[PDB]
């Protein structure tokens, strides 16, 4: 835990040195502020340093439940053999909760806002502008992906 | 001169909200009257006393002009 904690500190420094991830994390924070969707996946360094083994066991016993797990196989695999192996191994996952401490999905507000991290010594500027999306279950995802295909993408090494 | 470059700024993060998502008059009175009263306290002693002297010698000049208009009884015979 201590060794990987040092690894996470070094990797957070590396990802801070990465230009695009900083901007996407800033966009997530300034779009879903005040909600659990604002916080980055790696988490703050204070929580990384102060996190203990008992928090990891609590997360394992709270979030690694049976019905929120999908065992997916693709390729030269038989579903009957996969089901038999899943019955052999992943049968006992303890879907029940510790004291009926069942969590719940809460909607996260979208807000119109900006964050500007000005540091003029850097060579290039990264800017991301977004709006509120439709969600997974909304049938407008195909239309909005088509519109994203209309707008397209470009890199400076494109041969077009 | 042009908006792209004017000065060198490093490590400064600015947070801003949408005008259609925040109020236009947030605590206009409760946080507004103490602010203007604090500004008045800060800049009341350097402004008011000269105008007090204006008013004082205004009244003094009017009084002296009206007294010069008024005659005197130095003419009894
Ligand atoms: C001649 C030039 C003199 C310049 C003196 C100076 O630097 O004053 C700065 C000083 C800065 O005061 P401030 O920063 O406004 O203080 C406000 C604080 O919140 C509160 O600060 P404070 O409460 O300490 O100030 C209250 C004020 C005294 O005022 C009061 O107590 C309020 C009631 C009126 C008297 O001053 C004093 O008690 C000490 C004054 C020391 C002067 C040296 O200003 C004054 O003293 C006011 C102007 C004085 C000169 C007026 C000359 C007028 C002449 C007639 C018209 C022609
Ligand atoms: C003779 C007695 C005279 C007494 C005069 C007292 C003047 C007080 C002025 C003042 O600062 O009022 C503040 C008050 C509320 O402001 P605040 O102190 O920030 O209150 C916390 C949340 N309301 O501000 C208000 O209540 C605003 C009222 C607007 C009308």
């Amino acid at each position: 835990i201590e060794k990987e904690r040092d690894v996470i500190l070094r990797e957070m420094q590396e990802n801070d040195a990465s230009m695009q991830n900083v901007v996407f994390d800033y966009l997530h924070a300034t779009a879903f502020q005040g909600t659990p969707l604002a916080q980055a996946v790696e988490g703050p360094s204070e929580n990384v340093r102060r996190l203990s083994r008992t928090d990891l066991t609590d997360y394992l016993n709270r979030h690694y439940k049976a019905p929120r797990m999908v065992l997916a196989a693709a390729g030269g695999v038989e579903h009957q053999q996969l089901l038999d192996l899943a019955q052999k191994h992943l049968s006992s996952v303890s879907r029940v909760y510790e004291e009926d401490a069942v969590p719940g999905l809460t909607p996260c507000r979208f807000t119109g806002s900006e964050i500007r991290h000005r540091d003029d010594a850097l060579p290039l500027a990264h800017v991301a502008i977004a709006v509120e999306g439709p969600g997974w279950a909304n049938p407008d995802n195909v239309t909005l992906q088509v519109a994203n295909a209309i707008i397209g993408h470009y890199d400076c090494t494109y041969g077009g | 001169r042009e908006f792209g470059n004017l000065a060198r700024i490093r490590h400064v993060i600015s947070y801003s909200l949408s005008p259609f998502e925040q109020r236009a008059f947030p605590s206009y009175f409760s946080k507004g009257i103490p602010n203007v009263l604090r500004r008045t306290r800060e800049r009341i002693l350097r402004v008011a006393p000269p105008f007090v002297v204006v008013y004082l010698i205004y009244t003094w000049g009017n009084q002296e002009f009206e007294q010069s208009k008024r005659k005197n009884p130095a003419m009894y015979e």
